[PDB]
């Protein structure tokens, strides 16, 4: 019975312009791509923080040396993982079981153990440092990118 | 089934099933790692009517 | 169902629509056309018309000659390598 | 209807100029998590005050 | 796909981009766009939209995506009607159990 | 590793302050620990029997 | 009970998977966006990236004389061989390479023909995964070079001409320092800009 | 005499020929053109008695109905005495006697017959469809519910629902006990069963809150653990019992359920089950797209009623207002009922009789209709000047001319705002724009105390040569002024004589001294009152006397 009167709130849109207008461009809050000089519209809009960051806890809040580019890696890592999975076959389905999805989480693994690195896709972003898969290895250890050698004597 | 915690729900791409997760045996795999599930898929449906029939000569036959 | 629900609905917000203020700045900057020393970045379809990597050849080879070191010309090679304009 | 709660609210308009947003973390229920301070470890002490 | 999207934006007055933090009145009934600016829960102007919220609708077409062969499709196998494609598709084909 | 199967904090809802607890009278406050003491031997318990 | 998993992530909620395995969260996440219908396989578009090696799944045309018209088929996998954004390299309707992976034959589709895998539902790129961004505290204090933004003149593998490079007082001081610029002093803020319109749709001025 | 009637021309002269300033208006493209779709008072008064006329017939048929009934039993058992009668007699009364909500006669019938063991299932289910008494519900729907089918079954239960609930619980019981004397399974799953449970939730349907809550989490877990087969009666009633209470999530999931294990067995009633809901919770993009889905399917027929639930559901969000930035200029949910002549059009597609809507919402869809179905053959003709200058004079004549194109004429103008960031640069103004004054109003803690009550303000024009200037002015008159001498203009009166004390006291003046014998003044009470409470802190200190008691005996002193 409260919903007699229908009250559209303000839209997230009019929020965000609202916000920058009085921030006058919001430009701490606006990324250093965007600074850039063809910066696309993925970044363009704002500094939120999504979903990518999920399930890596090297960096606990504040990575001291390296944590971003490692992460980068890891996400890359993953983004590769997906696209061979989409190739092959694997993509989840809306309703599987647990004997359903464990298996299908085996198999990807073979493929993922059994397929290379592609070391081309990856991108730098703002202030970000390239560092090479040696220097990583040497820095953190070769078990945070290990050989599938490592991989199998572990 | 309302006081043990239960509604209608139902869609397109919906299964139900019967989750246990499997016994973890006193190791590294029980005390670090999270358990894994286990789902026994079941009939989104039961049938009282052929039930009934199956029992019904399930125990003139005997 | 007049006003669609995708306009107020905080669920269907879209994920990456830029803000007013933002593309119109990105957009109206005019960045220095000096990247590299020897030649300026063409703004304007006459600029481009005169503009040619083979032409800054030209210009790099009479600034290599002006260079009076070896280091120096080293430098100005490994800048028209990163331009990537012709050599001869 | 002096309308002191239009100045008010006027004020707050203001100050959200000033204001900035919060750095919510990178893990968002860590983090919160850390502010609660439910997690193992992150208990912080209350601040002793002197008696009065 | 943003982080705790229901939190930040189907959550919060704020949007996540608002700091909400004369005295607030103790028994007033407040008009239902506004508050008493005193926390979170009420600003001085609210966002949350009164009606319900609906997720957007799926673009994904499950004409096309195959799932799971349910328990209960199998009884009907028999009697059910799909496309080649249905039936002899990469991941659990449908011809196979049938026989089976 | 510290934790392997130790139950969780007994979280009680309602929980209130010392500046709350204050304004309690005698048998509010007994009757406020015997709400916590409850809860909290009730979460244990349900632990104990899931363990 | 539902805090079977709180001893993994004490005082924090409790989860269904391995909150320190990275790849498996991630996974996890992927599982309850395909759940949720937020990812999937829909009708692909041109704004959409398509590029070399993209896994798509594209229905196997059938060829017949019969048949004036295409034949369509079933929708199975594919990768992208090549895709010219270019309506002069592939005019209306346009078509895209592809090769079916079962079999190995190539051909080329239509692109209303190809089904593509989406991460969301309303991005112009629903096949680019998304990208975090590391959090600055000094948000303001931040600095871009105006000649090379992109640090695209860096050394990388050093060569044989870098050793020759005399280290002087004048080589100390740095050019690079100069040009450098701050984001704020990038951009000036205009009256346009304080009477901008909206390029959204306003709901109530 | 009228204040809005200004002069719209300038006073004849040598301007209007030497000039090049337009005598007329240029003409407002987004006003729209003026239509008439009002309603008179004596034909809405007209309109009222009318639906009074119809709803006291209903009431009178009823009201003979059970005067019927109730003769029918006195005369039954009066003439019966003690001798037999057929049990079927006995049977049809209760069953009358409970249609007509009659369940304190009902219950005896109903226990003496199946005591003398002579009721079957199906007369079992035919009571039991009877206690939820289909004819007072009848009655109720043409006279209190105004022809709503929800607001019948939110009104039956207040008709003691809760007794009749529990006669019904009690008769499904022993329906039950008389249907087991008809191996393991027999009692259980039979087509009686279902049908005496499906009876048993249609009564409980009209119940009150508590019963129909009941039923879709009670009634149906009963049921499934007693293994009877529901039908898909049982589950049109369980739709509608989610429905009713608001919660669509599980309303929508079994009709999901049916489509998807159960299909080519869903009837129409499930999609007037939703629609109830939806217009119950405030869904009604959710009800329109059910809607659509029906005049997509065409094969579950919908009915008048679900065509009727439909339009008030879209006509209530139409008269459904939004919040007050929405409201700022007019109300945004009127638009809602331009879609009642598509729904219309639908309807005579579908074959749904026009004529079989309730009257009650076919005056709403008339004037809907009168507001949103212009013809064509009068669209060619409502653009004229006639129309729109009687409009005109209509609205002059009622008082209204605020929102008139032609005959309002602005005269306030808004100037620039003096930048700090540059205030050498002069500005001019490049266009005009006629803003609805609440654009830019003057913030409120800078306003006078609501400007409207304290003060009249009325905007004149001037007399005198202008030369440049507000030629219309607004003088600013507080509602209590008085001239300066007033005290001498008005006739002397008996408070002349207090003139410049500033705490008179009235009390000596006072006329009730004389009228009533025994005057005591307040401020005199609160004068001793006062003067007590400085005697109590008055008191005083006293001088004590002190006795050692350093030792161990007290020292006692006398006087």
């Amino acid at each position: 019975t409260e919903r007699n009167t229908i009250h559209y709130g303000v839209p997230i849109q009019q929020i965000v312009d609202e916000f920058v207008f009085r921030h006058r461009n919001a430009r701490g809050e606006r990324p250093l791509d965007y600074f850039k000089p063809f910066p696309n519209f993925r970044a363009l809009r704002l500094n939120r923080m999504y979903r990518d960051v999920e399930g890596f806890s090297l960096m606990k809040q504040r990575p001291e040396f390296l944590e971003w580019e490692l992460f980068t890696r890891y996400r890359q890592h993953h983004q590769q993982r997906r696209r061979l999975a989409l190739l092959h076959g694997l993509e989840p389905v809306a309703n599987e079981t647990a004997q359903e999805r464990d298996t299908r989480r085996h198999r990807l693994d073979e493929i993922c153990e059994r397929t290379p690195f592609d070391e081309r896709e990856m991108r730098v972003n703002d202030d970000e440092m390239r560092v090479s898969v040696e220097t990583l290895r040497s820095w953190f250890g070769v078990y945070m990118l290990p050989s599938p050698t490592v991989v199998n004597a572990v | 089934a309302r006081e043990e915690g239960y509604v209608f729900h139902h869609s397109n791409s919906s299964r139900f099933v019967e989750e246990t997760y499997r016994h973890p045996g006193e190791s590294l795999q029980s005390r670090y790692l999270a358990l894994q599930p286990l789902h026994t898929e079941v009939s989104a449906k039961e049938d009282f009517q052929r039930l009934y029939y199956q029992a019904q000569k399930h125990h003139k036959q005997q | 169902a007049n006003i669609p629900r995708s306009v107020w609905d905080p669920a269907q917000h879209n994920p990456n629509w830029s803000d007013s203020y933002g593309h119109d700045i990105t957009n109206r900057r005019a960045w220095p056309a000096r990247k590299w020393t020897v030649g300026l970045e063409p703004c304007t379809p006459r600029e481009w018309l005169q503009f040619s990597h083979r032409n800054l050849a030209y210009a790099y080879n009479g600034a290599l000659r002006a260079c009076h070191s070896l280091p120096s010309m080293l430098l100005l090679y490994k800048e028209m390598k990163q331009r990537g304009v012709k050599v001869d | 209807t002096h309308g002191l709660r239009e100045k008010e609210k006027h004020d707050f308009t203001i100050l959200q100029r000033t204001v900035r947003i919060p750095f919510q973390g990178y893990d968002m229920d860590r983090f919160l998590a850390q502010q609660k301070g439910t997690p193992y470890g992150a208990q912080q002490l209350p601040p002793n005050v002197v008696p009065s | 796909q943003l982080q705790a999207q229901d939190r930040i934006i189907c959550g919060t007055h704020g949007a996540g981009i608002v700091a909400h933090q004369a005295p607030a009145a103790d028994l007033s009934r407040t008009k239902p766009h506004e508050g008493t600016g005193t926390s979170e829960r009420d600003p001085y102007i609210r966002t949350l939209h009164n009606q319900r919220s609906a997720a957007p609708e799926s673009s994904v077409s499950q004409s096309h995506t195959v799932n799971a062969p349910t328990v209960d499709e199998c009884e009907m196998l028999a009697e059910r009607w799909g496309t080649m494609n249905y039936w002899h598709n990469d991941t659990f084909p449908r011809l196979v159990v049938f026989l089976k | 590793n510290h934790v392997v199967g130790r139950a969780p904090e007994p979280v009680v809802p309602h929980e209130q302050p010392q500046e709350v607890l204050r304004h309690f009278s005698a048998e509010e406050r007994a009757m406020y620990e015997q709400h916590v003491k409850e809860q909290t031997s009730r979460q244990l318990g349900e632990w104990e029997r899931a363990m | 009970p539902r805090n079977l998993n709180h001893a993994l992530n004490y005082g924090i909620a409790n989860y269904a998977y391995n909150r320190g395995n990275y790849v498996e969260t991630q996974d996890s996440i992927w599982e309850e966006q395909t759940a949720s219908g937020q990812e999937g396989w829909s009708p692909a578009t041109h704004a959409d990236g398509l590029r070399e090696g993209l896994p798509v799944r594209a229905r196997r045309p059938i060829f017949s004389s019969s048949a004036e018209q295409r034949i369509a088929g079933g929708p199975q996998r594919a990768v992208i061989i090549q895709y010219h954004h270019q309506p002069f390299f592939n005019p209306e309707p346009r078509l895209v390479k592809v090769a079916f992976q079962c079999d190995g034959t190539i051909m080329e589709v239509p692109i209303s023909d190809v089904m593509i895998w989406q991460r969301r539902y309303h991005g112009p790129e629903r096949t680019v995964g998304d990208e975090s961004r590391r959090y600055n505290p000094a948000a303001m204090r931040r600095y871009v070079d105006v000649t090379d933004p992109f640090n695209e003149k860096t050394s990388n593998t050093e060569h044989f001409l870098d050793k020759y490079e005399p280290k002087r007082n004048a080589d100390t001081v740095a050019d690079k320092y100069r040009t450098t610029k701050q984001i704020t002093e990038i951009d000036k803020w205009t009256r346009y800009d304080s009477a901008r319109a909206d390029n959204y749709r306003p709901l109530s001025i | 005499m009228l204040s809005q009637n200004v002069a719209k021309t300038t006073v004849p002269s040598y301007y209007m020929i030497r000039t090049n300033l337009p005598h007329r208006k240029p003409q407002n493209q987004w006003e729209g053109v003026y239509y008439y779709s009002g309603i008179t008072k004596r034909q809405r008064h007209l309109i009222l008695l009318h639906r009074k006329r119809e709803r006291e017939a209903h009431m009178r048929s009823f009201n003979i109905s059970r005067a019927s009934v109730l003769q029918r039993l006195e005369q039954l058992s009066g003439d019966r005495k003690q001798e037999s009668l057929p049990p079927h007699v006995r049977l049809d009364l209760a069953v009358r006697l409970a249609q007509h909500g009659l369940y304190q006669q009902a219950t005896p019938i109903v226990d003496e017959l199946h005591h003398q063991k002579a009721l079957h299932a199906g007369h079992y289910a035919l009571l039991i469809n009877a206690l939820a008494c289909p004819r007072l519900g009848q009655r109720i729907l043409h006279c209190d519910a105004q022809c709503d089918p929800a607001l019948t079954y939110k009104l039956l239960g207040d008709e003691n629902g809760e007794e009749r609930a529990q006669e019904a619980y009690r008769w499904f019981d022993l329906a039950l006990t008389s249907l087991a004397v008809d191996v393991p399974y027999l009692p259980q799953g039979t087509a009686a069963a279902s049908h005496i449970t499906n009876a048993l939730m249609r009564t409980l349907l009209t119940c009150g809150y508590t019963h129909v809550a009941a039923i879709p989490d009670s009634v149906y877990d009963r049921m499934g653990s007693m293994g009877i087969s529901p039908t898909i009666s049982t589950y049109e009633l369980v739709m509608l019992a989610l429905s009713l209470q608001g919660n669509m999530v599980e309303a929508e999931s079994i009709l999901s359920f049916l489509r998807s294990h159960h299909s080519e067995h869903i009837t129409v009633e499930s999609f007037n089950a939703l629609l109830l809901g939806h217009r119950e919770a405030r869904q009604f993009d959710c009800c329109d797209a059910i809607w659509q889905e029906l005049v997509d399917r065409r094969w579950p027929r919908a009915s008048p009623l679900t065509a009727e639930l439909y339009l008030r559901s879209i006509m209530d969000h139409a008269n459904t207002p939004t919040s007050e930035p929405l409201q700022s200029f007019a109300n945004i949910n009127v638009v809602e009922k331009k879609k009642v002549p598509l729904v219309l059009a639908q309807m005579d597609e579908l074959g749904v009789p026009r004529t079989h809507l309730s009257r009650v919402l076919m005056d709403e869809v008339e004037d809907s209709l009168r507001k949103f179905q212009t013809y064509r053959s009068r669209f060619y003709e409502w653009g004229r000047a006639v129309k729109q200058f009687d409009f005109i004079e209509f609205r002059r004549r009622n008082g209204w001319l605020y929102d008139l194109h032609l005959m309002k004429c602005t005269t306030k103008q808004v100037g620039p705002l003096r930048d700090f960031n540059d205030p050498d640069a002069v500005q001019g103004a490049v266009a005009t724009a006629e803003i609805p004054a609440f654009f830019n109003e003057r913030p409120a803690w800078e306003r006078p105390p609501l400007e409207e009550t304290l003060y009249v303000t009325t905007n004149k024009e001037r007399y005198d040569d202008v030369r440049g200037g507000d030629i219309y002015y607004d003088d600013t008159r507080g509602l209590h002024d008085r001239s300066p001498t007033w005290m001498n203009e008005v006739p002397e009166t008996r408070y002349d004589r207090l003139y410049g004390v500033n705490h008179p006291d009235i009390a000596k003046i006072g006329i009730r001294r004389h009228l009533n014998v025994e005057y005591v003044n307040r401020k005199e009470v609160v004068e001793r009152d006062a003067a007590l409470m400085k005697k109590t802190l008055s008191s005083g200190r006293r001088l004590r006397h002190r006795v050692e008691s350093s030792r161990t005996h007290r020292n006692a002193g006398s006087l």
